[PDB]
RNA sequence: UGGCUCAGCGUGUGCCUACCCUACGCCGGCAGGCGCGGGUAACCCGUUGAACCCCAUUCGUGAUGGGGAUCGGGGAUUGCAAUUAUUCCCCAUGAACGAGGAAUUCCCAGUAAGUGCGGGUCAUAAGCUUGCGUUGAUUAAGUCCCUGCCCUUUGUACACACCGCC
Protein backbone atom coordinates (compact mmCIF):
# COMPACT_ATOMS: atom_id res chain seq x y z
CA UNK A 1 0.00 0.00 0.00
CA UNK A 2 2.86 2.37 0.87
CA UNK A 3 6.43 2.31 -0.40
CA UNK A 4 9.01 1.85 2.40
CA UNK A 5 12.39 3.55 2.50
CA UNK A 6 15.12 2.14 0.25
CA UNK A 7 18.66 3.17 -0.68
CA UNK A 8 20.32 4.33 -3.88
CA UNK A 9 23.96 5.00 -4.75
CA UNK A 10 25.21 8.04 -6.64
CA UNK A 11 27.38 7.06 -9.60
CA UNK A 12 28.01 10.34 -11.46
CA UNK A 13 27.64 14.07 -10.80
CA UNK A 14 25.65 15.93 -13.46
CA UNK A 15 26.09 19.51 -12.28
CA UNK A 16 24.62 22.23 -10.13
CA UNK A 17 20.95 23.20 -10.12
CA UNK A 18 18.46 25.29 -8.18
CA UNK A 19 19.97 28.51 -9.62
CA UNK A 20 21.99 28.90 -6.40
CA UNK A 21 24.00 25.67 -6.01
CA UNK A 22 22.20 24.41 -2.89
CA UNK A 23 20.95 21.49 -4.99
CA UNK A 24 23.29 19.33 -7.06
CA UNK A 25 21.98 16.99 -9.75
CA UNK A 26 23.45 13.48 -9.88
CA UNK A 27 22.76 10.11 -11.52
CA UNK A 28 22.03 7.20 -9.19
CA UNK A 29 21.46 3.48 -9.47
CA UNK A 30 19.58 1.40 -6.93
CA UNK A 31 21.52 -1.19 -4.96
CA UNK A 32 18.30 -3.23 -4.86
CA UNK A 33 18.26 -3.42 -8.68
CA UNK A 34 21.45 -2.46 -10.52
CA UNK A 35 19.60 -2.38 -13.84
CA UNK A 36 17.30 0.24 -12.25
CA UNK A 37 19.11 3.58 -12.53
CA UNK A 38 17.53 7.05 -12.45
CA UNK A 39 18.58 10.69 -12.10
CA UNK A 40 18.04 12.38 -8.74
CA UNK A 41 18.75 15.89 -7.50
CA UNK A 42 20.16 16.10 -3.97
CA UNK A 43 21.36 18.76 -1.55
CA UNK A 44 24.58 18.98 0.41
CA UNK A 45 28.04 17.77 -0.60
CA UNK A 46 28.07 14.57 -2.67
CA UNK A 47 30.93 12.64 -4.25
CA UNK A 48 30.93 9.69 -6.62
CA UNK A 49 30.09 6.26 -5.25
CA UNK A 50 28.30 7.22 -2.03
CA UNK A 51 24.82 6.00 -1.06
CA UNK A 52 21.92 8.05 0.32
CA UNK A 53 18.45 7.50 1.77
CA UNK A 54 15.32 7.65 -0.38
CA UNK A 55 11.75 7.90 0.91
CA UNK A 56 10.12 7.51 -2.52
CA UNK A 57 11.02 6.00 -5.87
CA UNK A 58 10.56 8.72 -8.51
CA UNK A 59 10.03 12.42 -7.85
CA UNK A 60 11.83 14.45 -10.54
CA UNK A 61 13.85 13.67 -13.66
CA UNK A 62 15.15 16.15 -16.24
CA UNK A 63 18.29 17.13 -18.15
CA UNK A 64 20.16 20.43 -17.93
CA UNK B 1 5.80 28.78 35.44
CA UNK B 2 5.94 32.06 37.37
CA UNK B 3 8.23 30.95 40.21
CA UNK B 4 9.63 27.74 41.63
CA UNK B 5 9.77 28.91 45.30
CA UNK B 6 11.45 25.70 46.40
CA UNK B 7 12.02 25.16 50.11
CA UNK B 8 15.51 26.33 51.05
CA UNK B 9 15.63 23.75 53.86
CA UNK B 10 13.92 20.39 54.25
CA UNK B 11 10.80 19.62 56.24
CA UNK B 12 9.61 16.25 57.53
CA UNK B 13 7.71 15.33 54.35
CA UNK B 14 10.73 15.86 52.06
CA UNK B 15 13.57 14.79 54.38
CA UNK B 16 12.17 11.25 54.36
CA UNK B 17 11.47 11.41 50.61
CA UNK B 18 15.15 12.18 49.96
CA UNK B 19 16.23 9.32 52.24
CA UNK B 20 13.80 6.67 50.93
CA UNK B 21 13.57 7.06 47.13
CA UNK B 22 16.37 9.39 45.95
CA UNK B 23 19.15 6.73 46.41
CA UNK B 24 17.08 4.33 44.29
CA UNK B 25 17.64 5.60 40.71
CA UNK B 26 20.95 5.80 38.87
CA UNK B 27 20.73 9.30 37.35
CA UNK B 28 21.25 11.49 40.43
CA UNK B 29 22.59 15.05 40.38
CA UNK B 30 21.69 18.19 42.34
CA UNK B 31 19.87 19.21 39.15
CA UNK B 32 17.75 16.07 38.74
CA UNK B 33 16.72 15.79 42.39
CA UNK B 34 15.80 19.49 42.21
CA UNK B 35 13.17 18.83 39.53
CA UNK B 36 11.94 15.69 41.34
CA UNK B 37 11.67 16.64 45.02
CA UNK B 38 11.24 20.40 44.34
CA UNK B 39 14.24 21.47 46.42
CA UNK B 40 16.44 24.55 46.07
CA UNK B 41 19.74 23.08 44.89
CA UNK B 42 22.31 24.51 47.28
CA UNK B 43 20.71 22.39 50.00
CA UNK B 44 20.90 19.42 47.61
CA UNK B 45 24.69 19.74 47.50
CA UNK B 46 24.76 19.74 51.31
CA UNK B 47 22.47 16.70 51.46
CA UNK B 48 24.48 14.78 48.86
CA UNK B 49 27.71 15.32 50.78
CA UNK B 50 25.80 14.11 53.84
CA UNK B 51 24.85 10.92 52.01
CA UNK B 52 28.45 10.39 50.91
CA UNK B 53 29.59 10.49 54.54
CA UNK B 54 26.74 8.11 55.41
CA UNK B 55 28.15 5.79 52.75
CA UNK B 56 24.99 4.76 50.89
CA UNK B 57 25.83 6.59 47.64
CA UNK B 58 28.92 6.21 45.43
CA UNK B 59 30.82 9.05 43.73
CA UNK B 60 31.74 9.15 40.04
CA UNK B 61 32.92 12.60 38.88
CA UNK B 62 33.43 15.23 41.65
CA UNK B 63 33.91 18.37 39.58
CA UNK B 64 33.54 21.95 40.79
CA UNK B 65 30.53 22.56 38.53
CA UNK B 66 29.43 19.06 37.44
CA UNK B 67 29.60 16.85 40.53
CA UNK B 68 27.83 13.54 39.95
CA UNK B 69 27.06 10.51 42.12
CA UNK B 70 25.68 7.03 41.46
CA UNK B 71 24.06 4.07 43.17
CA UNK B 72 26.01 1.01 44.25
CA UNK B 73 25.82 -2.18 42.21
CA UNK B 74 22.48 -3.96 42.55
CA UNK B 75 22.51 -7.74 42.88
CA UNK C 1 40.67 -0.10 21.82
CA UNK C 2 41.76 3.51 22.17
CA UNK C 3 39.89 3.94 25.50
CA UNK C 4 38.38 7.36 24.88
CA UNK C 5 38.43 9.27 28.19
CA UNK C 6 40.17 6.19 29.58
CA UNK C 7 37.26 3.84 28.87
CA UNK C 8 34.54 3.07 26.29
CA UNK C 9 36.59 1.12 23.76
CA UNK C 10 35.60 2.20 20.25
CA UNK C 11 35.81 -1.28 18.68
CA UNK C 12 32.29 -2.27 19.80
CA UNK C 13 30.11 0.40 18.19
CA UNK C 14 28.37 0.14 14.83
CA UNK C 15 26.36 2.19 12.34
CA UNK C 16 23.07 0.51 11.44
CA UNK C 17 22.74 2.16 7.99
CA UNK C 18 25.22 1.95 5.13
CA UNK C 19 24.49 5.47 3.90
CA UNK C 20 26.21 6.49 7.14
CA UNK C 21 28.65 3.57 7.41
CA UNK C 22 31.47 5.56 5.80
CA UNK C 23 30.23 8.97 7.04
CA UNK C 24 30.66 8.39 10.78
CA UNK C 25 34.17 8.54 12.20
CA UNK C 26 34.30 6.44 15.36
CA UNK C 27 36.10 3.63 13.49
CA UNK C 28 39.36 2.18 14.77
CA UNK C 29 41.15 4.31 12.16
CA UNK C 30 39.50 7.37 13.75
CA UNK C 31 39.97 6.02 17.28
CA UNK C 32 41.52 8.82 19.34
CA UNK C 33 42.27 9.00 23.06
CA UNK C 34 40.92 12.53 23.42
CA UNK C 35 38.39 14.55 21.36
CA UNK C 36 40.73 17.49 20.88
CA UNK C 37 42.89 18.00 17.80
CA UNK C 38 44.06 21.06 15.87
CA UNK C 39 44.17 18.84 12.81
CA UNK C 40 42.91 21.39 10.24
CA UNK C 41 40.07 19.19 9.02
CA UNK C 42 37.98 21.99 7.49
CA UNK C 43 40.58 23.49 5.14
CA UNK C 44 39.16 21.43 2.25
CA UNK C 45 35.87 19.98 1.06
CA UNK C 46 35.38 16.25 1.70
CA UNK C 47 37.94 16.48 4.51
CA UNK C 48 35.72 17.09 7.54
CA UNK C 49 34.30 13.64 6.73
CA UNK C 50 37.35 11.86 8.17
CA UNK C 51 37.29 14.13 11.21
CA UNK C 52 36.19 12.03 14.22
CA UNK C 53 32.51 12.61 14.87
CA UNK C 54 33.22 12.97 18.59
CA UNK C 55 35.57 15.82 17.65
CA UNK C 56 32.83 17.27 15.44
CA UNK C 57 30.24 17.15 18.23
CA UNK C 58 32.76 18.80 20.55
CA UNK C 59 33.34 21.61 18.06
CA UNK C 60 29.62 22.02 17.40
CA UNK C 61 28.71 22.15 21.10
CA UNK C 62 30.15 25.66 21.61
CA UNK C 63 27.88 28.40 20.25
CA UNK C 64 26.04 31.65 21.02
CA UNK C 65 28.52 34.34 21.84
CA UNK C 66 30.20 33.73 25.18
CA UNK C 67 31.18 30.19 24.11
CA UNK C 68 32.85 30.13 20.70
CA UNK C 69 36.51 29.65 21.55
CA UNK C 70 36.14 27.84 24.87
CA UNK C 71 36.97 24.21 24.05
CA UNK C 72 38.30 22.86 27.37
CA UNK C 73 34.91 23.51 28.97
CA UNK C 74 33.33 21.70 26.02
CA UNK C 75 35.55 18.61 26.15
CA UNK C 76 35.02 18.32 29.90
CA UNK C 77 31.22 18.61 29.62
CA UNK C 78 31.34 16.10 26.77
CA UNK C 79 33.26 13.79 29.13
CA UNK C 80 30.76 14.35 31.96
CA UNK C 81 27.83 13.73 29.62
CA UNK C 82 29.28 10.54 28.11
CA UNK C 83 29.62 8.97 31.55
CA UNK C 84 26.05 10.12 32.23
CA UNK C 85 24.61 8.33 29.19
CA UNK C 86 26.76 5.27 29.91
CA UNK C 87 25.30 5.24 33.42
CA UNK C 88 21.70 5.87 32.33
CA UNK C 89 21.72 3.22 29.59
CA UNK C 90 24.40 0.76 30.72
CA UNK C 91 26.07 0.49 27.29
CA UNK C 92 28.67 2.31 25.21
CA UNK C 93 28.21 6.11 25.12
CA UNK C 94 29.43 6.14 21.52
CA UNK C 95 26.61 3.71 20.76
CA UNK C 96 24.23 6.13 22.49
CA UNK C 97 25.65 8.93 20.35
CA UNK C 98 25.66 6.96 17.08
CA UNK C 99 22.02 5.98 17.51
CA UNK C 100 21.29 9.65 18.22
CA UNK C 101 23.11 10.69 15.02
CA UNK C 102 21.26 8.21 12.81
CA UNK C 103 17.80 8.73 14.30
CA UNK C 104 18.07 12.54 14.27
CA UNK C 105 19.54 13.00 10.79
CA UNK C 106 16.83 14.51 8.59
CA UNK C 107 16.48 12.13 5.65
CA UNK C 108 14.96 14.78 3.35
CA UNK C 109 14.41 18.52 3.16
CA UNK C 110 13.08 21.14 0.75
CA UNK C 111 14.51 24.37 -0.65
CA UNK C 112 13.28 26.77 -3.35
CA UNK C 113 13.47 30.47 -4.26
CA UNK C 114 10.24 31.55 -5.96
CA UNK C 115 6.72 31.86 -4.59
CA UNK C 116 6.04 28.97 -2.21
CA UNK C 117 2.94 27.18 -1.00
CA UNK C 118 3.59 27.17 2.75
CA UNK C 119 7.36 27.36 3.36
CA UNK C 120 9.18 25.63 0.50
CA UNK C 121 8.09 24.43 -2.94
CA UNK C 122 10.08 21.41 -4.15
CA UNK C 123 11.34 18.46 -2.10
CA UNK C 124 15.01 17.55 -2.50
CA UNK C 125 16.57 14.72 -0.52
CA UNK C 126 19.74 15.47 1.45
CA UNK C 127 23.22 13.91 1.22
CA UNK C 128 24.56 11.51 3.86
CA UNK C 129 27.19 14.10 4.79
CA UNK C 130 24.39 16.63 5.29
CA UNK C 131 22.59 13.97 7.34
CA UNK C 132 25.49 13.79 9.80
CA UNK C 133 26.12 17.55 9.79
CA UNK C 134 22.50 18.46 10.53
CA UNK C 135 22.11 15.74 13.17
CA UNK C 136 25.18 17.01 15.04
CA UNK C 137 23.91 20.59 14.99
CA UNK C 138 20.36 19.61 15.99
CA UNK C 139 21.60 17.59 18.97
CA UNK C 140 23.88 20.45 20.02
CA UNK C 141 21.10 23.03 19.75
CA UNK C 142 18.66 20.89 21.71
CA UNK C 143 21.13 20.71 24.59
CA UNK C 144 21.90 24.42 24.19
CA UNK C 145 18.26 25.51 24.39
CA UNK C 146 17.38 23.10 27.21
CA UNK C 147 20.09 24.59 29.48
CA UNK C 148 19.17 28.28 29.26
CA UNK C 149 16.77 29.01 32.15
CA UNK C 150 16.80 25.82 34.21
CA UNK C 151 18.91 24.47 37.05
CA UNK C 152 20.11 21.58 34.87
CA UNK C 153 23.58 21.74 33.32
CA UNK C 154 24.94 21.23 29.81
CA UNK C 155 26.04 17.62 30.38
CA UNK C 156 22.64 16.42 31.60
CA UNK C 157 20.78 18.50 29.00
CA UNK C 158 22.97 16.91 26.34
CA UNK C 159 22.29 13.54 27.96
CA UNK C 160 18.51 13.69 27.51
CA UNK C 161 18.99 15.18 24.04
CA UNK C 162 21.13 12.23 22.97
CA UNK C 163 19.00 9.65 24.79
CA UNK C 164 15.61 10.80 23.51
CA UNK C 165 17.19 10.89 20.05
CA UNK C 166 18.76 7.43 20.35
CA UNK C 167 15.62 5.59 21.47
CA UNK C 168 13.06 7.94 19.96
CA UNK C 169 10.33 9.41 22.14
CA UNK C 170 9.67 12.82 20.49
CA UNK C 171 11.37 14.51 23.43
CA UNK C 172 14.68 15.16 21.65
CA UNK C 173 14.79 18.51 19.88
CA UNK C 174 17.04 16.77 17.35
CA UNK C 175 14.27 14.46 16.14
CA UNK C 176 11.37 16.87 16.78
CA UNK C 177 12.81 19.40 14.34
CA UNK C 178 13.68 16.47 12.07
CA UNK C 179 10.07 15.28 11.78
CA UNK C 180 8.85 18.88 11.48
CA UNK C 181 11.16 19.02 8.45
CA UNK C 182 10.00 15.67 7.04
CA UNK C 183 6.36 16.79 7.17
CA UNK C 184 7.03 19.91 5.10
CA UNK C 185 9.23 18.03 2.62
CA UNK C 186 6.63 15.32 2.02
CA UNK C 187 3.73 17.78 1.80
CA UNK C 188 5.72 19.91 -0.68
CA UNK C 189 6.51 17.07 -3.09
CA UNK D 1 16.30 51.21 -41.77
CA UNK D 2 15.26 48.23 -43.87
CA UNK D 3 16.67 45.60 -41.54
CA UNK D 4 16.22 42.71 -43.99
CA UNK D 5 15.88 42.46 -47.75
CA UNK D 6 13.77 39.45 -46.78
CA UNK D 7 11.38 41.88 -45.00
CA UNK D 8 10.96 39.21 -42.32
CA UNK D 9 8.83 37.02 -44.58
CA UNK D 10 8.97 34.91 -47.72
CA UNK D 11 6.33 36.89 -49.65
CA UNK D 12 7.90 37.52 -53.06
CA UNK D 13 5.36 36.90 -55.82
CA UNK D 14 2.33 36.61 -53.58
CA UNK D 15 -0.12 39.46 -53.14
CA UNK D 16 -1.76 38.19 -49.96
CA UNK D 17 -0.89 35.40 -47.52
CA UNK D 18 -3.44 33.62 -45.35
CA UNK D 19 -2.86 33.86 -41.58
CA UNK D 20 -2.12 31.21 -38.97
CA UNK D 21 -2.76 31.53 -35.24
CA UNK D 22 0.12 31.23 -32.81
CA UNK D 23 0.17 28.11 -30.67
CA UNK D 24 1.23 29.78 -27.42
CA UNK D 25 -0.27 33.28 -27.40
CA UNK D 26 -3.06 32.49 -29.94
CA UNK D 27 -2.44 35.38 -32.34
CA UNK D 28 -2.86 35.70 -36.10
CA UNK D 29 0.48 35.72 -37.95
CA UNK D 30 1.20 35.77 -41.71
CA UNK D 31 1.92 32.22 -42.79
CA UNK D 32 5.38 32.54 -44.33
CA UNK D 33 6.35 35.15 -41.74
CA UNK D 34 5.84 32.82 -38.77
CA UNK D 35 8.66 30.46 -37.85
CA UNK D 36 7.32 26.92 -38.18
CA UNK D 37 8.52 24.09 -35.95
CA UNK D 38 8.00 20.41 -36.79
CA UNK D 39 8.70 18.51 -33.58
CA UNK D 40 9.00 14.73 -33.81
CA UNK D 41 9.27 13.81 -30.14
CA UNK D 42 9.41 10.53 -28.29
CA UNK D 43 5.88 9.62 -27.21
CA UNK D 44 7.49 8.46 -23.93
CA UNK D 45 10.36 9.85 -21.88
CA UNK D 46 14.01 9.12 -22.56
CA UNK D 47 14.23 7.32 -19.20
CA UNK D 48 10.75 5.78 -19.45
CA UNK D 49 11.72 3.39 -22.27
CA UNK D 50 13.19 0.85 -19.84
CA UNK D 51 9.99 0.75 -17.76
CA UNK D 52 7.70 0.69 -20.81
CA UNK D 53 9.55 -2.18 -22.51
CA UNK D 54 8.91 -4.41 -19.49
CA UNK D 55 5.19 -3.67 -19.40
CA UNK D 56 4.84 -4.07 -23.18
CA UNK D 57 3.14 -7.35 -24.10
CA UNK D 58 4.96 -7.44 -27.44
CA UNK D 59 8.65 -8.30 -27.57
CA UNK D 60 9.70 -6.08 -30.50
CA UNK D 61 7.07 -3.38 -30.05
CA UNK D 62 8.42 -0.31 -31.83
CA UNK D 63 8.11 3.03 -30.05
CA UNK D 64 5.59 5.49 -31.52
CA UNK D 65 6.59 9.10 -32.10
CA UNK D 66 4.83 12.44 -31.65
CA UNK D 67 4.30 14.33 -34.92
CA UNK D 68 3.31 17.89 -34.00
CA UNK D 69 3.58 21.05 -36.11
CA UNK D 70 4.14 24.22 -34.09
CA UNK D 71 3.53 27.83 -35.12
CA UNK D 72 5.21 30.70 -33.30
CA UNK D 73 4.98 34.43 -33.69
CA UNK D 74 8.39 35.99 -33.20
CA UNK D 75 7.20 37.30 -29.82
CA UNK D 76 6.49 33.79 -28.55
CA UNK D 77 9.49 32.40 -30.44
CA UNK D 78 11.90 34.77 -28.69
CA UNK D 79 10.18 34.17 -25.35
CA UNK D 80 10.61 30.42 -25.84
CA UNK D 81 14.18 31.22 -26.94
CA UNK D 82 13.86 29.09 -30.06
CA UNK D 83 15.25 31.95 -32.17
CA UNK D 84 17.87 34.50 -31.21
CA UNK D 85 19.14 37.81 -32.51
CA UNK D 86 22.19 37.59 -34.75
CA UNK D 87 24.77 40.19 -35.73
CA UNK D 88 24.35 42.27 -38.87
CA UNK D 89 26.50 39.87 -40.88
CA UNK D 90 25.25 36.78 -39.02
CA UNK D 91 21.68 37.70 -39.95
CA UNK D 92 22.30 36.93 -43.62
CA UNK D 93 22.72 33.15 -43.65
CA UNK D 94 19.58 31.06 -44.02
CA UNK D 95 20.93 27.58 -43.31
CA UNK D 96 19.35 25.73 -40.37
CA UNK D 97 21.39 25.46 -37.16
CA UNK D 98 23.35 22.23 -36.60
CA UNK D 99 21.36 19.17 -35.54
CA UNK D 100 23.65 17.95 -32.69
CA UNK D 101 23.57 14.39 -34.04
CA UNK D 102 26.77 13.00 -32.53
C1' U E 1 35.82 33.69 46.50
C1' G E 2 40.69 31.47 46.85
C1' G E 3 44.56 28.49 44.48
C1' C E 4 47.14 26.99 39.87
C1' U E 5 49.41 28.59 35.46
C1' C E 6 50.95 30.71 30.36
C1' A E 7 52.25 35.59 25.36
C1' G E 8 53.79 38.54 21.32
C1' C E 9 53.83 43.05 19.08
C1' G E 10 55.85 47.05 20.86
C1' U E 11 57.68 51.43 24.17
C1' G E 12 60.58 54.46 27.47
C1' U E 13 64.61 60.64 30.27
C1' G E 14 62.99 66.08 25.60
C1' C E 15 67.25 72.00 20.46
C1' C E 16 62.75 74.37 20.35
C1' U E 17 59.63 72.53 25.20
C1' A E 18 58.83 72.39 30.97
C1' C E 19 56.78 66.53 30.59
C1' C E 20 60.36 59.67 30.64
C1' C E 21 59.85 54.00 31.73
C1' U E 22 60.21 52.10 36.42
C1' A E 23 63.02 47.94 40.17
C1' C E 24 63.47 47.79 45.41
C1' G E 25 62.49 49.18 50.76
C1' C E 26 59.11 51.86 54.39
C1' C E 27 53.78 54.33 55.38
C1' G E 28 48.64 54.21 54.33
C1' G E 29 42.72 49.55 53.88
C1' C E 30 42.62 51.44 48.56
C1' A E 31 43.28 55.25 45.31
C1' G E 32 48.21 57.11 46.64
C1' G E 33 52.89 59.02 49.51
C1' C E 34 58.31 58.94 51.01
C1' G E 35 63.57 57.58 50.11
C1' C E 36 67.51 53.75 47.63
C1' G E 37 68.66 52.71 42.50
C1' G E 38 68.62 50.97 37.07
C1' G E 39 67.75 51.77 31.88
C1' U E 40 69.20 56.81 26.09
C1' A E 41 67.84 50.30 26.45
C1' A E 42 68.49 41.72 23.46
C1' C E 43 72.10 45.69 29.43
C1' C E 44 66.49 48.22 33.74
C1' C E 45 61.33 47.89 33.87
C1' G E 46 61.06 42.37 32.17
C1' U E 47 62.09 35.27 32.43
C1' U E 48 57.06 41.71 30.16
C1' G E 49 54.41 35.98 36.12
C1' A E 50 48.26 40.07 31.06
C1' A E 51 43.31 38.34 30.34
C1' C E 52 40.82 34.02 28.95
C1' C E 53 40.99 29.47 30.75
C1' C E 54 42.55 25.30 34.53
C1' C E 55 40.97 23.37 40.06
C1' A E 56 38.04 23.75 44.39
C1' U E 57 33.93 27.35 47.65
C1' U E 58 29.28 30.15 48.03
C1' C E 59 25.31 31.44 45.06
C1' G E 60 20.48 28.39 42.79
C1' U E 61 16.41 30.14 38.10
C1' G E 62 13.95 35.31 42.06
C1' A E 63 14.72 41.27 37.86
C1' U E 64 18.68 37.12 42.47
C1' G E 65 25.16 37.20 45.14
C1' G E 66 22.74 38.53 37.14
C1' G E 67 22.94 43.81 35.75
C1' G E 68 25.69 48.44 37.33
C1' A E 69 22.45 52.36 35.15
C1' U E 70 21.15 56.78 38.29
C1' C E 71 22.50 59.42 42.60
C1' G E 72 24.53 60.86 47.66
C1' G E 73 29.01 61.15 51.06
C1' G E 74 34.31 60.88 51.63
C1' G E 75 39.55 60.44 50.31
C1' A E 76 43.96 61.01 46.39
C1' U E 77 46.85 62.26 42.19
C1' U E 78 47.69 65.91 37.32
C1' G E 79 47.63 70.90 36.36
C1' C E 80 47.56 78.34 37.59
C1' A E 81 42.82 76.55 37.31
C1' A E 82 38.68 69.96 38.36
C1' U E 83 31.91 73.87 39.33
C1' U E 84 29.18 71.97 33.83
C1' A E 85 31.19 66.67 37.92
C1' U E 86 39.45 65.39 34.12
C1' U E 87 40.76 60.70 36.42
C1' C E 88 40.94 56.90 40.22
C1' C E 89 39.63 54.63 44.89
C1' C E 90 36.15 53.52 49.32
C1' C E 91 30.85 53.25 51.64
C1' A E 92 26.10 53.61 50.00
C1' U E 93 20.65 53.41 46.02
C1' G E 94 20.52 49.47 42.75
C1' A E 95 17.25 51.64 37.01
C1' A E 96 16.02 49.50 32.66
C1' C E 97 17.21 45.09 30.64
C1' G E 98 14.57 37.85 31.16
C1' A E 99 17.90 37.39 24.10
C1' G E 100 15.53 42.14 21.03
C1' G E 101 9.96 44.00 15.06
C1' A E 102 10.25 45.70 10.06
C1' A E 103 14.92 45.84 8.22
C1' U E 104 20.35 45.14 8.02
C1' U E 105 26.48 44.57 8.64
C1' C E 106 31.01 41.25 8.37
C1' C E 107 33.06 36.56 7.11
C1' C E 108 35.83 30.85 4.37
C1' A E 109 41.32 28.82 8.86
C1' G E 110 44.66 30.53 12.80
C1' U E 111 38.60 33.50 10.09
C1' A E 112 34.45 35.11 13.29
C1' A E 113 33.91 35.49 18.27
C1' G E 114 35.56 35.57 23.46
C1' U E 115 39.87 37.83 25.62
C1' G E 116 43.32 41.08 27.46
C1' C E 117 48.30 43.92 26.12
C1' G E 118 51.23 47.76 23.27
C1' G E 119 51.23 52.61 20.05
C1' G E 120 48.66 57.17 18.83
C1' U E 121 45.53 60.93 21.04
C1' C E 122 48.24 62.41 26.58
C1' A E 123 50.26 67.71 32.35
C1' U E 124 45.28 63.81 32.93
C1' A E 125 43.69 59.77 30.37
C1' A E 126 40.22 55.02 25.90
C1' G E 127 34.19 52.83 25.26
C1' C E 128 38.08 55.03 19.55
C1' U E 129 41.86 53.73 16.28
C1' U E 130 46.26 51.28 14.70
C1' G E 131 48.92 46.77 15.81
C1' C E 132 49.96 42.10 19.03
C1' G E 133 48.70 37.84 21.76
C1' U E 134 45.54 33.43 24.30
C1' U E 135 41.35 30.00 23.17
C1' G E 136 39.35 28.22 18.31
C1' A E 137 34.50 26.21 15.69
C1' U E 138 29.76 25.58 12.19
C1' U E 139 28.36 25.45 7.31
C1' A E 140 30.45 26.07 1.78
C1' A E 141 34.45 24.54 -2.40
C1' G E 142 28.62 26.63 -5.52
C1' U E 143 25.00 30.05 -8.25
C1' C E 144 23.49 34.43 -11.01
C1' C E 145 17.58 34.12 -7.59
C1' C E 146 17.63 39.36 -4.86
C1' U E 147 22.34 43.28 -5.32
C1' G E 148 26.28 44.64 -8.81
C1' C E 149 30.51 43.72 -12.12
C1' C E 150 33.35 42.14 -16.85
C1' C E 151 33.32 40.29 -22.45
C1' U E 152 30.21 39.53 -27.01
C1' U E 153 25.55 40.12 -29.67
C1' U E 154 21.36 43.29 -30.05
C1' G E 155 17.46 47.84 -29.93
C1' U E 156 17.35 52.82 -28.66
C1' A E 157 13.87 58.75 -30.19
C1' C E 158 19.46 58.03 -24.43
C1' A E 159 24.68 61.51 -25.11
C1' C E 160 23.93 66.20 -18.37
C1' A E 161 23.92 59.28 -21.24
C1' C E 162 17.39 55.88 -17.71
C1' C E 163 18.15 59.77 -11.56
C1' G E 164 17.77 59.80 -19.67
C1' C E 165 13.99 61.07 -22.65
C1' C E 166 9.01 62.05 -23.24
MG1 LIG F 1 14.23 49.75 -35.55
MG1 LIG G 1 -0.14 44.41 -49.42
ZN1 LIG H 1 2.70 33.89 -30.02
Amino acid sequence: RVQPIKLARVTKVLGRTGSQGQCTQVRVEFMDDTSRSIIRNVKGPVREGDVLTLLESEREARRL
Amino acid sequence: RDKLNNLVLFDKATYDKLCKEVPNYKLITPAVVSERLKIRGSLARAALQELLSKGLIKLVSKHRAQVIYTRNTKG
Amino acid sequence: DIKLFGKWSTDDVQINDISLQDYIAVKEKYAKYLPHSAGRYAAKRFRKAQCPIVERLTNSMMMHGRNNGKKLMTVRIVKHAFEIIHLLTGENPLQVLVNAIINSGPREDSTRIGRAGTVRRQAVDVSPLRRVNQAIWLLCTGAREAAFRNIKTIAECLADELINAAKGSSNSYAIKKKDELERVAKSNR
Amino acid sequence: TKKRRNNGRAKKGRGHVQPIRCTNCARCVPKDKAIKKFVIRNIVEAAAVRDISEASVFDAYVLPKLYVKLHYCVSCAIHSKVVRNRSREARKDRTPPPRFRP
